[PDB]
């Protein structure tokens, strides 16, 4: 009854204008996830170049005198692939491809002292035996502080940090695919995994066992699975091609609405553009829920969901052709379509480069947007 | 909207009434009729397993403790089965609950007719008086019956009653209330946990004897019985000192018994 | 009648004991495969990348 | 509200075998099947009816009659307006636990909820033990409605959820 | 016998996407360095201009 979606909700009527207020490049290639604590005081960026950088939120904001990663943490190895903060800013887990699950102790740090990273419990993964982790995310249990991951040998563990055992385990089937993103829910009573071949994949967490297991039509990749601020039995996945962002009712496993940013009619299964939207924030807002993608074709979109006519584009030079959008009935999903529209040089875009790979947002004084980039450019928008 | 959370409880030695076990329930098959037996035995033909397909079967309830039985066996009483085995009776077993130690044991025979004056062990099952943390068992409880054989009272039992088994726990823990409920949820993962019990019907031939333990009830609250020894307060006022006395006697200032042993054989 | 039974019992179970090996099989490549599949999948997006 | 004028939960409660599942099953999806998987936990299905005038909307809930599966306190009983006693007609020790099932009614239920005996497979006429003077009777005694249905052949399947309904709504 | 064939199949996947992503790291590794290329011309034309 008393799940909060978020721990800061942004401002209400949010609309992100998209100004550029950091761009921070410091990883040698792409970053992978972005995290933000749950008090929003610190973000965190994992990397394809072996590092984890802390980002500290609170000084993006008007003072950006040197916008330098806090800290940095390398000596996991390998290509750090997901991470999350531990509900607390003092604990950050962190996931490679060769194997390792470390926690790092964040510490909270006076100016006069420096801060630092000390590593807690580690954890390996036999590539051959559990594989390396896909996704991760920690919540609390009230007793527990899981932090759950899904690995590539289809394993879906729940390990809980104030021991050293594990919570669950659930062994996912990999005839479906392999697990690309997995969600949990708020209330703590399901989660959702999203394979490699658009299956989305439903286990009740009290009882830990599989109950439903619905496909995407085209099999299309599930490049990001969040559960749906309002429906508990909803879950909103990003999907390989087109831009689309659909959301299925899990207990009946129907397209409820579906977002299409592609060249191609909406929910057709012929030819998919490449674009993938890679990282989405959901919120509700103040009861019109919005939601931001970014993905492959470099755009950071707003949807405005109760009302799509409004979505924009955020990040995306106004010289590219205008956008509009609009709200059909297909198969009987409702589909918001995007529709392309048929001071010395020009300023300099300050849109990403290359695909975007997350999207974050937190609150310090005003709403943040952070996403980062497969070339490791992380940008802050205002 | 609720009442308090105020836990209840007497002392095992504290109840001195006699320990009741409801017999509920035999589900299950059992172990079908194999005919190449009966050509072996013609005895075999004349047995509640070749006679009706529910034999009147009957319980035996027998409390042990350390391997030996604190009293008599206690039988269910006479009851004609046609097509399930509820005998549904409260059986007052000959202990009471102080009488019964930590690692008391109800051992539950199931009893089938093997002609004349002769019964065989359907099956057995031994669960523990108390819980993991000394408190009498409470309310329904399904346990597991052994083919064949008596239930065995030796400390450790080998036939203890106590993936179904986790998910039955669990269910149990949903009708009373104490999981979540989340009706859109509950709805699908029943169904799985029913594909689950059927899968388990055909694959193994498992019995289950559903036994009750009464509820302790006292101006409407519920008392659960922890295992207590009278005294069990009196922390012993064990001192450090061994400036006089560095030897202490147990037997100091005691009578002695030898001495009046012999007293009373010669004077 | 016995004897034909037995025979044909150890058919069942010798051939379901192969089906449970292709099983077996199967697990690992599904393992093997997902790995693969992992690994093309980030090699898809770093070819997009450059 | 546009969708419908009352909600109505009902509760289907009775021993293993009685029909409950299948009374359920022939009233909201019109099926019946002689496949028993016995039900485990909690079931419901809807089905919105018209009944004077009004749009009724029952979440038609099934439950576990295996005692394996039920406990002492029941959580499932709690907001049910009406609580059918299923029974099967061919099976007495079904119908003497009618009185156990209407004491767990009596202490986990609403003090005004809604009550129906029913003898499901009055289809078995051959089997059948519990006559309908007896039921009767025991069912007048207490002032429940009493029907004999049957979820084999519809028989009476529709009227005893009507009347449910019926008598729920006269009590709002 | 259909396990059999699903044994066949999937072998053949196997080597199937093992030979692909080679050839996915071979044209990565070709275009990293022909990337590389690009950069410097325009490490070298920046810094001309
Ligand atoms: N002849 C006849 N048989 C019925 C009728 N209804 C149910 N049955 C049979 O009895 C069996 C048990 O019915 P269920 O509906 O599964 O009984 P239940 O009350 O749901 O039992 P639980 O789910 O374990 O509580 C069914 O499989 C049918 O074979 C009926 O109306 N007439
Ligand atoms: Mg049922």
């Amino acid at each position: 009854e008393n799940a909060e979606w978020e721990s800061k909700p942004p401002p209400p009527g949010w609309r992100p204008k998209g100004l550029l207020v950091a761009h921070l490049h410091e990883h040698k290639s792409a970053v992978n996830r972005i995290r933000v604590s749950d008090e929003h005081s610190l973000f965190a960026t994992c990397s394809n170049d072996g590092t984890v950088k802390i980002w500290n939120s609170q000084k993006m904001e008007g003072k950006t005198t040197t916008t330098r990663s806090i800290l940095t943490y390398s000596r996991i190895g390998g290509r750090v692939k997901t991470l999350t903060f531990c509900q607390g800013s003092h604990y950050l887990a962190i996931a490679s491809d060769n194997g390792a699950v470390q926690l790092l102790g964040i510490e909270a740090s006076k100016l006069p002292k420096s801060p630092k990273i000390h590593p807690l419990q580690s954890r390996i993964l036999d590539q051959k035996e559990d594989g390396c982790v896909v996704d991760m995310h920690h919540f609390n249990s009230g007793a527990q502080s899981v932090l759950a991951y899904a690995t590539v040998n289809g394993s879906l563990v729940g390990w809980d940090l104030r021991s050293s055992s594990n919570a669950w385990t659930l062994k996912h089937d990999l005839k479906s695919g392999l697990i690309t993103s997995f969600a949990v829910d708020i209330h703590q009573c399901w989660l959702c995994i999203g394979t490699s071949s658009g299956t989305m994949a439903c286990w009740d967490m009290r009882f830990q066992l599989p109950i439903s297991s619905h496909c995407h039509p085209s099999r299309a990749r599930i490049r990001r699975l969040s559960m749906h601020p309002l429906y508990q039995s909803w879950v909103i996945a990003a999907v390989q091609g087109n831009n689309e962002v659909s959301m299925w009712d899990m207990e009946t496993g129907d397209r409820r609405f579906t977002l299409w940013a592609s060249s191609a009619p909406p929910l057709s299964e012929l030819q998919p553009s490449p674009h993938s939207v890679h990282g989405i924030y959901c919120s509700p807002a103040d009861g019109n829920p919005i939601l931001l993608t970014a993905g492959s074709d470099m755009k950071i979109r707003f949807w405005d969901l109760a009302y799509p006519e409004r979505s924009y584009v955020v990040a995306g030079s106004t010289s590219s052709p205008s956008v509009s959008y609009y709200r059909k009935i297909i198969e009987g999903t409702e589909v918001v379509q995007e529709i392309q529209n048929k001071r010395g040089p020009e300023s300099l875009p300050v849109g990403h480069h290359d695909i975007i790979t997350d999207v974050a947002t937190f609150q310090t004084t005003q709403g943040f947007i952070v996403t980062a980039s497969r070339d490791g450019i992380v940008k802050v928008w205002k | 909207m609720g009442e308090a959370e105020k836990f209840h409880y007497i002392y095992s030695c504290d109840l001195d009434i006699n320990v009741q076990l409801k017999i509920g329930s035999l589900e299950g098959k059992r172990e079908q009729k194999s005919y190449k037996a009966v050509l072996e035995d013609p005895m075999l033909k004349f047995s509640g397993l070749y006679q009706e397909t529910c034999s009147d079967l009957y319980v035996t309830c027998q409390v042990f403790a350390e391997g030996k039985p604190l009293a008599l066996p206690v039988r269910t009483s006479y009851k004609a089965f046609s097509t399930r085995w509820n005998w549904n009776e409260w059986l007052k077993l000959p202990v009471k609950y102080p009488d019964l130690p930590r690692n008391a044991q109800v051992a539950l025979t199931i009893w089938d007719v093997y002609g004349p004056g002769k019964a065989v062990p359907v099956g057995g099952t031994t669960v523990s008086l108390f819980g993991k943390y000394g408190m009498f068992r409470q309310g329904m409880h399904d346990l597991k019956v052994w083919p064949n054989v008596e239930a065995d009272g030796s400390e450790p039992t080998k036939t203890p009653g106590r993936q179904m088994s986790r998910l039955a726990k669990l269910t149990k823990a949903h009708r009373q209330g104490h999981m979540v409920k989340v009706d859109w949820l509950d709805r699908l993962t029943f169904r799985e946990i029913e594909m689950i019990n059927e899968s388990e019907k055909r694959s193994s031939n498992f019995m289950y004897l559903m036994v009750e333990f009464r509820c302790v009830k006292c101006d409407d609250k519920e008392y659960g019985i922890v295992y207590y020894e009278k005294d069990g307060d009196e922390s012993s006022p064990i001192l450090t000192s061994f400036e006089l006395v560095k030897v202490p006697d147990p037997q100091m200032s005691m009578e002695n018994l030898v001495e009046s042993k012999h007293h009373k054989l010669a004077r | 009648v016995e004897k034909n039974r037995k025979i044909v019992a150890e058919n069942l179970e010798k051939v379901q004991a192969e089906a449970e090996r292709l099983d077996q099989e199967e697990a690992q490549y599904q393992r093997e495969y997902s790995e693969f599949k992992r690994q093309q999948l980030e090699l898809d997006d770093e070819l997009k990348s450059v | 509200n546009p969708e419908y004028d009352y909600l109505f939960k009902l509760l289907l409660i009775g021993d293993s075998g009685v029909g409950k599942s299948c009374l359920l099953l022939r009233f909201a999806d019109d099926t019946y099947t002689e496949s028993y998987i016995s039900t485990i936990g909690v079931d419901f299905k809807i089905r919105t009816i018209e009944l004077d005038g009004k749009t009724i909307k029952l979440q038609i809930w099934d439950t576990a009659g295996l005692e394996r599966f039920r406990t002492i306190t029941s959580s499932y009983y709690r907001g049910a307006h009406g609580i059918i006693v299923v029974y099967d007609v061919t099976d007495q020790e079904s119908f003497n636990n009618v009185k156990q099932w209407l004491q767990e009614i009596d202490r986990y239920a609403s003090e005004n909820v809604n009550k129906l005996l029913v003898g499901n497979k009055c289809d078995l006429t051959t089997k059948k033990v519990v006559d309908y003077t007896t039921a009767k009777e025991f069912a007048d005694s207490l002032g429940i409605p009493f029907l004999e249905t049957s979820a084999k052949n519809a028989t009476n399947v529709e009227q005893s959820f009507m009347t449910m309904a019926a008598e729920i709504k006269k009590r709002m | 016998q259909k396990l059999y064939s699903r044994a066949q199949r999937h072998q053949e996947k196997k080597e199937k996407i093992q030979r692909h992503n080679r050839k996915l790291g071979d044209l990565v590794e070709k275009k990293t360095i022909d990337l590389r290329s690009h950069y410097e011309r325009l490490a070298n034309l920046r810094r001309s201009h």
